[PDB]
């Protein structure tokens, strides 16, 4: 029993003072109460979920290897096995509530264009981290669902948007590390990569600083996946 | 940054 | 139920994946199989602890400074959040004192490791007090200054000046004198006596470190003399 | 490394 004001104000506060899963409580129930998200409350939900959300992955890529490199120890390997299994629950539980989340409140609000690229994308991201940890039976199922919603996205932000502004940008750096990380790719990786920058580099040419770091992160990519 | 809520890759 | 050499290892896992709760959670159970913990042991419960009292002081420090430069439904807030972060601060601290009078502290069987948990206990005690209501910071105040003192007679007695932990604590107990106790020429006396203790005491190896807590004691003395 | 464990009140 507290108002979507004052939620937003304790978000902000578990911001400071580095309390994620807080900020993520808080702004989870704001989503909930209904309403369309204005552009802060949705920035804070994006926050506050990729902090708790990261913290697992990077939790998981450690443990992960880790048991990779166990080779020997009858159980040093097992118990290895059973921390990534606990880490990879946790994380299913925090993209399942995200997912949901966006399927019955983000998305059917989405008024305007940069937010329904927003959150599409952030689908994209949340089912591609999925698929990061899924054993292979549910592992081409949910593959498909991140392509799926990347590519919705990328329909949107193609007739809507800046080929310069940041969430397009954002969204194709996305997609194509999906494409190369994720489906094995390595082309189709290069080409969305190659005429997103492209493009962007078209309509300069006729606020964007933080384009272009987007610009040059797509181009290390592309440098880094043709070598 | 203004970009930490994109969730970029790499 | 796992056996020691088991939460151990999760202990070392949970460490490296930065899950210090739980890191946390595997050095407590082992702490409580009622064995003197070995060195590795030892470091491994201060570790995790570290990191879970200091996530919440941090916390504490940011969230208590946002409700004094404020003045509002805003700073009730700000307030009761400050009051839910502290509770989560008294409970790890409880555990940690708790776990150091019920194991740590009566199982030590070397100098060094009951001047350690000893220390250690000033320490918990110091975090309690930073947080106290003000009724009873008086009393928590005194429980950290008699483990500090316990601890410093026994590194006197049985450890040389330029151990890492007799210095260690000698830097920590003057920041208490300093800061908790509002006592800066006890401070001063106490990181000087201990500073030249361990200087005189260059006639020791191989401590990079014992002359690390030397440099942070003189950086102390010279903000201290202003 | 090691003095990380000592709680150091700098």
């Amino acid at each position: 029993g507290m108002d979507k004001n004052e939620l937003v104000q304790k978000a902000k506060l578990a911001e400071q003072a580095e309390r994620y899963d807080d900020m993520a409580a808080c702004m989870k129930s704001v989503t909930e109460q209904g309403a369309e998200l204005s552009n802060e409350e949705r920035n804070l939900l994006s926050v506050a979920y990729k902090n708790v959300v990261g913290a697992r992955r990077s939790s998981w890529r450690v443990v992960s290897s880790i048991e990779q490199k166990t080779e020997g120890a009858e159980k040093k390997q097992q118990m290895a096995r059973e921390y990534r299994e606990k880490i990879e629950t946790e994380l299913r539980d925090i993209c399942n509530d995200v997912l949901s989340l966006l399927e019955k409140f983000l998305i059917p609000n989405a008024s305007q264009a940069e937010s329904k690229v927003f959150y599409l994308k952030m689908k994209g991201d949340y089912y591609r981290y999925l698929a990061e940890v899924a054993a292979g039976d549910d592992k081409k199922g949910i593959v498909d669902q991140s392509q799926q919603a990347y590519q919705e996205a990328f329909e949107i932000s193609k007739k809507e948007m800046q080929p310069t502004h940041p969430i397009r940008l954002g969204l194709a750096l996305n997609f194509s590390v999906f494409y190369y990380e994720i489906l094995n790719s390595p082309e189709k990786a290069c080409s969305l990569a190659k005429t997103a920058f492209d493009e962007a580099i078209a309509e300069l040419d006729t606020s964007y600083k933080d384009s272009t770091l987007i610009m040059q992160l797509l181009r290390d990519n592309l440098t880094l996946w043709t070598s | 940054g203004x970009l930490d809520x994109l969730d970029l890759a790499s």
